[PDB]
RNA sequence: GCCCUGAAAAUGGAUGGCGCUCAAGCGUGUUACCUAUACUCUACCGUCAGGGUUGAUGCCCUGACGAGUAGGCAGG
RNA sequence: AAGCUCGUAUCAGUUUUAUGAGUGUAAGAAGUCCUUGUUUGAACGUGGACAUUUGAAUGAAGAGCUUUUAGUGGGCCAUUUUUGGUAAGCAGAACUGGCGAUGCGGGAUGAACCGAACGUAGAGUUAAGGUGCCGGAAUACACGCUCAUCAGACACCACAAAAGGUGUUAG
RNA sequence: GGAAUACUGCCAGCUGGGACUGAGGACUGCGACGUAAGUCAAGGAUGCUGGCAUAAUGGUUAUAUGCCGCCCGUCUUGAAA
């Protein structure tokens, strides 16, 4: 009888997706990436700053 | 994605990304006035009154179809969060001829359950990835009815290309806050 | 809006027995990536014959600027669209980013010269190293020793309809 | 606005409700409107679809149709089925013992029928004996005949 | 070049009647020294046929078909193959896809600005 | 009209049997047959 | 580029008016704000369509639509 | 408006592909395969078979065939092609839009201008146009230009010779 | 050499104020929190309290104020003209 939004209604969203307690439980919308160790070409920074 | 073009940057060259393979497509003028070409092609791409937005496969035979309705349209590449947000507030299912709210999973699995398709987050997988049956999926999605945006258009005069100052052609990544904006 | 400064490097579409297209390389004063790279493929078809259904972008990348915190004059050569033809114009304009150089000149371009962005055309932006290099009086009355300057009649704006007491414009 | 590619408010149609006034006859359409809902039998829908026809629509179907249509073979013992009148036809002299079911019958065809033996019965009796409609041949007379 | 009632022709020119430059029509009658074509053209919101009398230098032999006859044999054959042979085959033509990623060197392939 | 590259067929000559025959050709016959009638008209000029 | 001259009659009157001069003028840029019978959500009316139902041309459920001269059909 | 059928049926003011022209045609039961009869080859055939991976994309629940009649038929305006031009206006063809039959917001006011088409209401957001006061909304912010002894706030056509000026600014 | 910050984007992160709406009318469904019986914001509003109990709200009527509103029918593209 009446449309409920998911995204504001905690309970329709829990009914529509299980997942969504899991991703809040483990705090996958802020999820840290692992540090990387790259740097970039000499080519490539002498091409970026070239005129 | 991000380690590609870290690793092409520290060897001396550049990771071309894959063109997009979906775009989101919103009508934005009135139906008051329109070449009767153009009209096809919106009537064809089912944008039948102003607001109301489509998922397209891009591909050449869709390409021209995006030209050809360029100056009544804005268009471009819709993000996850995007396709998530609208699947979820206005999602609505085309069920014998009719405008069903998406309200439970049951609804989607009785109706593209033989595509396997068994929930509205098997649906949002099978838009954003564009699958053997985006077609049929795409079509059983109705037409979604977009409201004006809630901060305005952002420019006084909206019948310009964009790149011009204006709102129609493809904006590329800002059709997420202009359909955000609108939802 | 306020500008942006990339580089746009594209080529052309890899074919039978000819690999590797040349890059080519332009930097491009917009205000956003759209735009960026529908400049570059107009002057790529300006200037040689390639087409941007025939082509393809390979990077775009934003560069900022080195010293943004710097006082810097620059000499900005362009040209704009005539009936006659292109007509080269020098501009000199002394600010802290090259950004912020180009919008100045936009600006001075849509104010005196009735130019718009699309007619304009961003040639080349130099940093002038030494100061005896500067040729416009409007730019060398700034670098005199120890300049100083007042500010005579200020105007102080107010926030209620009507006021007490009689203005002043000291300073 | 929206831009219409069909055309709005478009009836149907398809012969909904009979235009008789006769009450046996509304009768028998409400009896054949419930075996058709609730039976899913191709017959009972083509009877039910029948009884809506006007008189020009529902041309009459002689003995002498009916006799030529049980001559076929497997169809020695079907009951005939005719959503009309059944008119009697001197120009045939034998004929089989069979029943016949119809909404009218004319006094020579239905002394013809009792005098070779069989019975002539009505849509509602029709009903009873078979509700699926086992067993049954319905018989149209010719349209283009007339003009 | 012997043309035939049935045939598919194109009216190209080696003044009168220039907007016949480039359509396609179909023969219907054949003479010693003219060529009869049906030609199909829009009035208002309908397709009324023309009939028109050309000479043999004026007109040519269509390949509109050409490619539909070929891929009809072509899918012929490769469907027999796939029987023979049972693997899953695609018959269909498909537009053109968006192109994948790639990585592009700049080995000897310096950028240069312009 | 005899070296005209494209005649348009009249709807007239439909229903008829003269249809197949090339347009430049009945002209060319109905010019002939308009000279013989001038030259018919001359020669009964001279006889009466 | 802007400014002045670059021709004007005849009752008293017009950037719509007041008036405005680092504008409330001209060119351009960034935002905020105002409000259509348009768009979004909801209720109600009617129409059409699809289902269910042993006062049944009635009842229940669902969805979408609603401009109009001549003219056509229907219910009052 | 009536009937008979069909209903993955019939399609499409669109794109794609192939092939022409400098926009036309075509894209499968109105098929294809084996087998060698018809007047060593074109063109017509004897019998059998492969289907829901049946022949590009997108959209579409109504389509096809027969009967059956109310009102109307020489209007204006605009855009895009092509031909002839005139003091200057323009004239003749092709095609497509808007209007008459149509209200609503804006352009002060309005037959063709800009938005947008209409059940009765509530709330929100906007379009075009605007935010000194009349008048709902910043005498907002920022960079420059201009002083006219009736500036300008305009239709981008004409006066207009890109003419005249010891006005001003930038090249 | 090591940080920070801006900008852009994401969170099935949290939380405060304001407005409009409350259709439906035993139950059935999808779920959530719980070992559990049970409970719940999950197929549309309930709970507590006050004043009045009549011209108070409301309707009608005469007028005032803000804004809008050209005289109908006919005939002619088109009519205030
Ligand atoms: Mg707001
Ligand atoms: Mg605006
Ligand atoms: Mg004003
Ligand atoms: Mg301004
Ligand atoms: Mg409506
Ligand atoms: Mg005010
Ligand atoms: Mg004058
Ligand atoms: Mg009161
Ligand atoms: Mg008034």
């Amino acid at each position: 009888v009446l449309k409920k939004n998911p995204l504001k209604n905690k309970q329709v969203l829990l009914r529509l997706n299980p997942y969504a307690k899991v991703f809040a439980a483990e705090k996958l919308g802020s999820k840290k990436a692992e540090k990387t160790g790259t740097k970039p070409a000499a080519v490539f920074t002498e091409t970026l700053k070239h005129d | 994605i991000i380690q590609a073009k870290r690793d092409a940057k520290a060897a001396g060259s550049y990771y071309v990304e894959a063109q997009h393979k979906l775009v989101f497509v919103v009508r934005i003028k009135g139906i008051n006035k329109i070449p009767p070409k153009p009209r096809k092609v919106l009537q064809l791409l089912r944008l039948t009154r102003i607001n109301s937005g489509t998922f397209v496969k891009v591909t050449k035979a869709t390409l021209e179809l995006l030209k050809l309705i360029e100056p009544y349209v804005a268009y471009g590449y819709p993000s996850y969060s995007t396709i998530r947000q609208l699947v979820y507030k206005r999602g609505f299912g085309k069920i014998n001829k009719q405008r069903v709210p998406l309200s439970d999973n049951a609804i989607i699995e009785a109706n593209l359950g033989k595509y396997g398709i068994l929930s509205i987050d098997d649906l949002i997988h099978e838009i954003i990835t564009v699958g053997p049956h985006f077609k049929q999926a795409n079509n059983f999605l109705w037409p979604f009815k977009l409201s004006n945006p809630s901060g305005g258009w952002g420019v006084p005069r909206k019948f310009k290309h964009f790149i011009q100052g204006g709102s129609f052609g493809n904006r590329e990544e800002f059709i997420n806050k202009l359909v955000k904006s609108m939802n | 809006a306020h500008f942006k400064e990339y580089q746009v490097i594209g080529r052309r579409l890899p074919t039978e027995s000819v690999p590797e297209p040349k890059l080519f390389r332009m930097r491009i004063f917009a205000s956003n990536e759209v735009i960026a790279k529908s400049r570059y493929w107009y002057f790529l078809q300006k200037l040689h014959k390639v087409k941007k259904a025939s082509g393809e972008i390979v990077s775009i990348n934003q560069i900022n600027e080195a010293h943004p915190t710097k006082v810097k004059n620059f000499g900005v050569w362009v040209r704009y669209d005539s009936r006659s033809g292109t007509h080269n114009m020098y501009k000199e304009i002394r600010d802290v980013s090259r950004v912020a150089a180009v919008e100045t000149l936009y600006q001075d371009m849509a104010a005196r010269h009735r130019a718009r962005f699309r007619s304009i055309h961003i040639l080349k932006v130099a940093e002038i190293e030494k100061t005896a290099d500067v040729k416009r009086q409007y730019v060398k009355q700034f670098l005199t020793k120890d300049l100083k300057f007042p500010l005579p009649h200020r105007v102080q704006k107010s926030t209620k309809t009507f006021s007490y007491k009689r203005p002043s414009t000291f300073y | 606005g929206i831009d219409h590619t069909s055309k709005q408010h478009k009836r149907s149609g398809h012969r909904t409700a009979p235009k008789s006034d006769n009450v046996y006859l509304k009768l028998l359409v409400k009896l054949y409107t419930f075996l058709a809902r609730r039976t899913d039998a191709p017959f009972n829908k083509v009877v039910l679809k029948a009884l809506f026809l006007s008189k020009i629509n529902r041309p009459p179907v002689s003995v002498s149709r009916i006799a030529r249509a049980l001559k076929q073979e497997g169809a020695a013992n079907k009951t005939v089925v005719v959503v009309g009148t059944v008119t009697d036809d001197a120009r045939i002299f034998e004929f089989p013992k069979t029943t016949v079911a119809a909404l009218r019958f004319t006094a020579g065809a239905r002394a013809k029928i009792v005098k070779a033996g069989g019975e002539c019965i009505t849509l509602d009796q029709l009903a009873v004996r078979a509700p699926k409609g086992q067993n049954t041949l319905i018989l149209r007379g010719p349209r283009n005949s007339r003009e | 070049k012997v043309y035939k009632v049935g045939d598919i022709v194109d009216i190209k020119a080696n003044m009168p009647h220039k907007f016949y430059q480039g359509k396609t029509g179909v023969v219907y009658n054949v003479t010693k020294s003219s060529v009869g074509v049906i030609i199909n053209k829009m009035v208002g919101n309908r397709y009324l046929e023309k009939r028109l009398n050309l000479r043999v230098e004026h007109i040519k032999h269509s390949k509109c078909r050409q490619e539909f006859l070929e891929r009809v044999k072509a899918n012929a054959a490769k469907r027999a193959e796939a029987k023979a042979q049972g693997v899953a085959v695609q018959l269909k033509r498909q537009p053109a896809q968006p192109r994948e990623s790639r990585i592009v060197s700049t080995e000897g392939n310096v950028p240069q600005t312009l | 009209l005899d070296d005209q590259w494209l005649v348009e067929v009249d709807d007239k000559v439909k229903g008829t049997d003269n249809e197949l025959i090339d347009p430049r050709t009945l002209n060319r016959a109905e010019r002939k047959r308009l000279v013989k009638k001038n030259e018919k008209q001359q020669r009964r000029n001279m006889k009466n």
